[PDB]
């Protein structure tokens, strides 16, 4: 019967192509019904001044809303017709938009995509109704206390980069921002080879390249006005903010230090050490002994709604961190009880702790994968950020590898003695104080 | 006794026994300078503190 | 390969075993309890069932189960709907020998001590006031107990004058009565066969015939208003219609597909379904309508559900009644209902891309048929259905009795009868 | 271990019975034991009737020792009717913590 | 197709020991909040959000 | 009242190896920690003699 190692080499390869002006084509083919197909660029809030913020979150807030041959009532009654779906999200660093349909119906797909990204029209009438929706969504999610604390600890963390502004903007900035700004944008972004075209499923590669050439190559290949940023390698700074309001029932915290890039070769290892803290929540079947040493204390004490841990990366920096949801009385304990543990880990780390970590990561790799719309996204970024798409035995040789030193050394350059970032949000007046927080960052006695 | 057998309380001391060495160092030489130790204290000629 | 391999037994229990080349691998129980099978003087035995998975067993106790799961990676859990339950484990494919002992053991034999039983009874307060922070596990309560009298007619959770009295005497009952062989099906996804065979061939020494199923749901009009202090109504006027397993089903999923039932693209103006734009012919302000249809295995509801403001509530309902009259009047065309039919292929499809959606597709229907049957099949029979009979299924919703359930500030609503 | 003594260790344990004095003042062997973490668990494991029973035998037979005297010779406790009701939940609150420090060592 | 989620509607509670506990169905699907003012009630002892159960990394 | 939010400048307090806001921090990390625990390292041992 199939074992795991001659079951992780069976799966099939990944083909690539490219065009004259540069798109680079792939696709994965395994002989279903159905299919998905999607663009993905590489644009986002990140390359973006002071002067216009919000500016990206119109493109894709009215693409979908009438070409220059098909107006928008048109274009999504065709689609409804077939029985398909459309989707599109945008972040700090990307964008994306993608279609699902039906194996048959690739020609008419792939010439409706085309015809969305290639050439669009910006209707005043349409900009006026605009505008309010999103003037509405703004107050809409000023309501998430979720969202508000991921955005202040973006806030006082990177403070004067590009990378410290938010995706939708300032309010008094969405209010101004007219046709001419919005037509450069996508003159001066919205270009190859900056751009994927990823499908998977029942794809054939041949005819996806066809296709491509077909609607795709009367395309500017040559860089206009030659706008080539450079990289800024960015700054990482110790601060905190703090709000009170008073009247809410919960306090949310936040903290986090540095930590590496996409490519850096120390990803692995710290992903196996955050798997050793792990999560919780009040509805859990089998709490108050369950293995984490932080897991167990709160269930049986009860001082957590809450609590997880993030490993947020971009080109070149990154964040290492845990958020917590919890009462008015019992904050300092959960500091106290949080910071401990790092501290046990940089120290002796045992030869138990690390093979249940292993098998963690090992299995939630092949789980996120299972499926059609996950696949070409990630096939999408897998290449929008180095290339090669590193098939599942190469992750799995670098699982083999991790040991209890390991652990030791990494956990002991990134976490000891260094000054963190802290976000609370009220009420929080026993949050200690950032002395008092910053000296639970190395031990005494070692 | 059972409750303390294992090989998780012999790492631990062999972690620790920097932690009692250092502990045990640091208590016998201040045992040293706090009594006025004269019979340690020539051991190094380098502390010339009586007179 | 051998895309399913059916089994009978002596006793019931279909086996049904996928061989598959995937890393990972999946099994699943599937049984035919629900808070249906309950009568007046045990409601919340069920709710109680599904929350106590984890706990001590005559082959391990509740240390050594939450250890050895955690210790590989794998998972557990369980569903449940008004008709059936399912346990699922999941993990990797060198590991499967090990998950499965403790599923087969969770379900075959427990022992209920008194001092756990009388600590899990403070859960259920918590889980039931998450489950009601969205306005409609609310509204679907009240519907059920304002159109039935006596079967389907119980909720799903725990009524709030009975939390501390559940005894760990009605555990037992419910679990002997009705966990019986004859009535479960065990399905693996990436496993082989006789494997399955053996491991389940222990599971029979358990009961032999089933328990008792009883209560046929007869029907009756209610209507349940609820005030509160929301700024959105929530309503919805239903029928009875068809049971599923029958030929008139499939025309009363096409009238739903007709009529409006969701959308397709993103942030978007829905211009192909008709009571939408029926609607907004003079409502200008937010708000939201589709269909609304349930077929279980006796019985079915079909109708309209509509969200809307406080003191515009009755011109968007009785707005969405007069275009479903006009269906029933001969006004339909052929071309619509060919863009109807394509809905539905595409979503079924789509609904079995998964390797979880192709386990509750199996195990849903290996119980109330008892064999399988592709794709291919379900696409010709649902397009074997012609113009008439979409025409005449909406004149039995017109013709027929009716169920109504609001909440919010009903200030300006109408009565049943109105 | 023997089997023809085992009329003797019979005869020596009817000796050591009445030797040790709580049958005067009414008490039963469980009655007597000292209250550790371990013990203290095994207490609120118990059925209502066996615990409330447990609260008079303790009350009755303290405050005899503070007048000085003892109970009538009738309502002695016998040494063929008494009964170890603390025994069976005490051996199970011990051998589920032999299982949570042999999985910390291995 | 004989189920009673391959026809959208009514729902069904899930729950695990691992993971957070879910609300059957949603609706078909979310129009309800692209019109504006869906304030999404809150202050609660509120449910957090994203649904942190399942990672890659 | 809640997108909006700017940490106003903190640019004449900052050390003049990180006050350029270009470049990161995590070379300039070792000279203050070696700098600012150097005032207690003399005050150890002049608690000490």
């Amino acid at each position: 019967t199939a074992t795991y190692a001659q079951a992780l080499q069976s799966v099939p390869e990944t083909q690539v192509s490219q065009l004259d002006n540069g798109l680079r084509v792939a696709s994965e083919q395994s002989s279903q019904p159905t299919c998905t197909v999607g663009v993905w660029i590489d644009a986002g809030s990140r390359y973006e001044n002071e002067k216009n913020n919000g500016a990206g979150y119109f493109v894709e807030h009215l693409a979908f809303k009438g070409t220059k041959n098909r107006p928008g009532s048109a274009l999504e009654k065709e689609v409804e017709s077939m029985g398909a779906h459309l989707n599109a999200y945008s972040t700090r660093e990307h964008t994306a938009y993608y279609i699902k349909a039906l194996s048959k119906d690739l020609p008419k797909a792939v010439e409706l995509l085309a015809d969305i990204v290639q050439n669009c029209s910006l209707e005043d009438s349409q900009i006026e109704k605009e505008r309010d929706v999103i003037l509405q969504e703004l107050q809409e999610n000023d309501s998430s206390m979720r969202d508000v604390v991921f955005d202040y600890l973006h806030a006082t963390a990177f403070q004067g980069t590009p990378l410290a502004q938010s995706v939708e903007g300032p309010s008094e900035n969405v209010r101004k921002l007219s046709r001419a700004d919005l037509t450069e944008y996508v003159s001066q972004h919205y270009k190859a080879p900056r751009m994927v075209l990823a499908a998977a499923g029942g794809v054939e590669h041949r005819q996806l390249l066809d296709l491509a050439q077909k609607h795709f190559s009367s395309l500017s290949g040559t860089y206009v006005e030659d706008a080539v940023p450079a990289f800024t390698p960015c700054r990482f700074t110790g601060s905190e903010i703090r709000h009170r309001d008073d009247a809410l029932p919960l306090a949310h915290v936040a903290i986090a230090v540095e930590g590496p890039g996409w490519a850096n070769p120390d990803n692995v290892p710290l992903q196996v050490a955050n798997a050793i803290i792990g999560h919780y929540d009040s509805t859990y079947g089998g709490g108050t002994h369950m293995s984490s040493t932080l897991a167990s204390v709160a269930a049986t004490r009860k001082l957590c709604q809450s609590f997880q841990t993030f490993n947020i990366c971009y080109a070149e920096t990154g964040l290492l961190g845990a958020h917590f949801v919890c009462d008015n009385m019992s904050i300092d304990d959960m500091m106290f009880f949080l910071q401990g543990q790092w501290m046990r880990l940089c120290t002796s780390a045992t030869e138990s702790e690390v093979v249940r970590g292993k098998n963690i990561l090992r299995n939630a790799l092949v789980s996120h994968l299972d499926g059609t719309t996950p696949v070409c996204e990630d096939i999408g970024r897998s290449l929008l950020t180095y290339g090669r798409r590193i098939p599942l035995a190469e992750w799995e040789s670098r699982i083999a590898e991790v040991d209890a030193s390991v652990v030791r050394e990494v956990c002991s350059k990134y976490f000891y003695d260094q000054c963190p970032a802290v976000a609370g949000l009220g009420p929080i007046e026993q949050l200690p104080d950032y002395n008092r927080i910053r000296s639970g960052m190395f031990w005494l006695r070692f | 006794l059972s409750r303390f057998l294992g090989p998780r309380y012999r790492e631990l001391a062999r972690n620790w026994i920097p932690t009692a060495s250092m502990w045990g160092a640091v208590g016998a030489v201040g045992l040293v300078w706090a009594t006025d130790w004269r019979l340690i204290l020539d051991w190094v000629p380098y502390i010339n503190g009586k007179f | 390969p051998q895309d399913l391999e059916f089994t009978r037994l002596p006793n019931g229990l279909v086996i049904a075993s996928l061989e598959n080349y995937a890393p990972a691998s999946r099994i699943g129980l599937f049984i035919k309890a629900g808070s249906r099978y309950e009568d007046s003087n045990n409601l919340g035995t069920s709710h109680l069932l599904r929350l106590a998975s984890s706990l001590t067993t005559k082959g391990a106790s509740s240390f050594k189960i939450t250890r050895g799961i955690e210790a590989v990676g794998g998972k557990l859990s369980v569903t449940s709907t008004r008709e059936s339950m399912a346990y699922t484990v999941e993990c990797l494919r060198d590991d499967i020998e090990i998950l499965m002992e403790f599923l087969l053991n969770v379900t075959a034999a427990p022992e209920f001590r008194r001092w756990e039983v009388a600590a899990l009874q403070s859960q259920l307060r918590i889980d039931k006031a998450v489950a009601f922070q969205n306005p409609q596990a609310q509204v679907l309560e009240n519907l059920h107990a304002a159109a039935y009298r006596n079967a389907l007619a119980n909720s799903l959770y725990c009524p709030d004058y009975r939390i501390g009295k559940v005894t760990p005497d009605q555990l037992h009952y419910y679990v002997q009565n009705h966990f019986t062989s004859a009535r479960m099906a065990l399905i693996g996804l990436g496993v082989s066969h006789p494997v399955l065979k053996q491991v389940a061939e222990r599971f029979l020494n358990m009961r032999g015939g089933l328990g008792l199923s009883g209560a046929k749901a007869k029907y009756r009009g209610g209507e349940i208003r609820d005030q509160n202090g929301d700024s959105l109504v929530h309503a919805a006027l239903v029928a009875e219609s068809a049971a599923t397993g029958s030929a008139e089903a499939n025309a009363f999923s096409v009238l739903q597909h007709v009529l409006g039932a969701g959308p397709h693209v993103k942030r978007g103006s829905n211009a192909t379904s008709s009571l939408y734009q029926a609607v907004a012919k003079g409502v200008h302000q937010p708000f939201d309508v589709s269909a609304f249809n349930a077929s279980y295995s006796d019985s079915g509801l079909f109708g309209i559900y509509t969200i809307s403001q406080a003191a515009s509530a009755g011109d968007v309902i009785k707005s969405a009644y007069d275009q479903v009259k006009a269906i029933a009047q001969g006004n339909l065309s052929n071309t619509d209902v060919q863009a109807a039919k394509n809905k539905l292929k595409a979503g079924y499809l789509m609904s079995v891309e998964s390797s979880e959606g192709f386990l509750d597709e199996v195990g849903s229907q290996a119980l109330v048929a008892g064999s399988y049957m592709q794709p291919s099949t379900v696409l010709q029979q649902i397009d074997s259905v012609a113009d008439a009979d979409v025409i005449n299924a909406a004149k039995k919703f017109v013709s027929g009795r009716k169920s109504m359930a609001a909440s919010g500030n009903l200030g300006h609503t109408p009565f049943v009868d109105e | 271990a023997v089997a023809a003594s085992s009329k003797w260790l019979e005869g020596i344990r009817k000796w050591y019975y009445n030797a040790a004095g709580f049958n005067k003042l009414g008490l039963m062997r469980d009655d007597t034991i000292y209250e550790d973490d371990d013990v203290k668990e095994a207490i609120r494991r118990l059925p209502e009737n066996l615990y409330n029973d447990r609260v008079f035998r303790i009350k009755r037979a303290l405050d005899l020792t503070m007048r000085q005297q003892i109970l009538p010779k009738e309502q002695w406790t016998k040494y063929e009717e008494d009964k170890f009701y603390l025994e069976p939940y005490l051996k199970e609150v011990i051998r589920e913590r032999k299982e949570r420090e042999e999985w910390a060592k291995k | 197709m004989l189920s009673v989620a391959s026809r959208s509607g009514p729902f069904a509670p899930v729950l695990s020991a691992t993971s957070r506990g879910v609300a059957g169905a949603l609706r078909p699907l979310v129009q309800a909040a692209l019109p504006a003012t869906s304030e999404s009630p809150v202050l609660d002892a509120k449910r957090s959000f994203l649904c942190r159960e399942s990672l890659s990394g | 009242s809640h997108t909006d939010i700017r940490v106003p400048d903190f640019s004449d307090y900052r050390r003049a190896e990180v006050l350029d806001s270009t470049k990161s921090s995590k070379e300039s990390s070792d000279a203050r920690k070696g700098f600012s625990y150097l005032i207690t390292a003399t005050t150890t041992v002049g608690v000490a003699y």
